[PDB]
């Protein structure tokens, strides 16, 4: 997804449990 | 029918805020008003040097302070993201939209939460272990001497509304769930969550501030004001980007700012 791909670090923080 | 559920939502958000944010407004105001039973005061270059270990290479002082504000912002982004993930419905949004909401919302939340740490004379730093004077921040060479002054201006007005942590938990949630951010794929579920948050905020302000008649309307306007603060902030970062060459930018901030406004 285009936003996802451009935001590796924010994605990692969001994914985290 | 929904009022009891809006209070449970309010309580859930407060509990989540307490879990997410080490230094609350309640604790910050106790430090600021001198009612704990300690913060190191930084008001010039000598006190800055002395206080450095209570609160980079050999770059000039203005850049080192700016670098420090960056690492604090990065920590705040992580705390805010943890909080966002406890807003009912947020983790079920498309992940692209979760990223978009944080990308465009996290600076408005940072300025909101910075007001809790500020009075008209300075700002708490390093989880309340230091206090840097507004005059000291104004004394830095241009353009660094101008960075914080709009935030102080905002904070003094915003703090006059006397919001507490419970109020702020819902206010911050409303701002994160903004359906008008650029590039959102699915606005309807965001607006559906935000409408419930807005009803929860109105009820919270009527119960917690019953003497303050149009407090809800005033908070809505503060949401608009925060967007202009963040615009002015990006503008200043452009002036810096050019003139200043000794400027590394933390990767997380790089990511947020890239194609931001």
């Amino acid at each position: 997804n285009s936003v996802x791909v451009r935001h590796x670090l924010l994605t990692a923080i969001l994914x985290g449990v | 029918p929904e009022s009891a559920d809006l209070r449970a939502l309010a309580k859930h958000l407060y509990d989540s805020y307490i879990k997410s944010f080490p230094l609350t407004k309640a604790k910050a105001r106790a430090i600021l008003t001198g009612k704990t039973t300690s913060p190191f005061v930084i008001y010039d270059m000598n006190s800055l040097m002395m206080g450095e270990d209570k609160i980079e290479q050999s770059k000039e002082v203005a850049i080192r302070i700016f670098q420090g504000c960056q690492f604090r912002s990065v920590e705040a982004v992580q705390e805010i993201t943890e909080y966002a993930k406890s807003i009912p419905g947020f983790v079920n949004l498309d992940l692209n939209d979760q990223v978009t909401l944080l990308k465009y919302g996290v600076h408005e939340i940072i300025y909101t939460m910075l007001a809790s740490l500020m009075n008209k004379d300075g700002v708490l730093i390093s989880e309340g272990q230091g206090f840097m004077t507004r005059e000291f921040l104004k004394s830095l060479r241009k353009p660094f001497g101008d960075f914080m002054e709009p935030k102080f201006e905002f904070a003094v007005k915003f703090n006059a509304l006397e919001l507490d942590d419970s109020d702020l938990a819902i206010f911050i949630a409303v701002i994160i769930l903004s359906g008008d951010r650029p590039g959102l794929l699915n606005v309807k579920p965001i607006e559906d969550i935000q409408d419930n948050l807005l009803q929860a905020l109105e009820l919270q302000l009527k119960l917690n501030h019953p003497e303050s008649s149009q407090l809800f309307a005033k908070l809505l306007q503060k949401m608009t004001d925060l967007r202009q603060i963040v615009t002015e902030h990006v503008q200043l970062l452009q002036v810096i980007k050019k003139t200043e060459t000794d400027m590394s930018l933390h990767p997380l901030l790089q990511e947020i700012y890239k194609d931001l406004y």
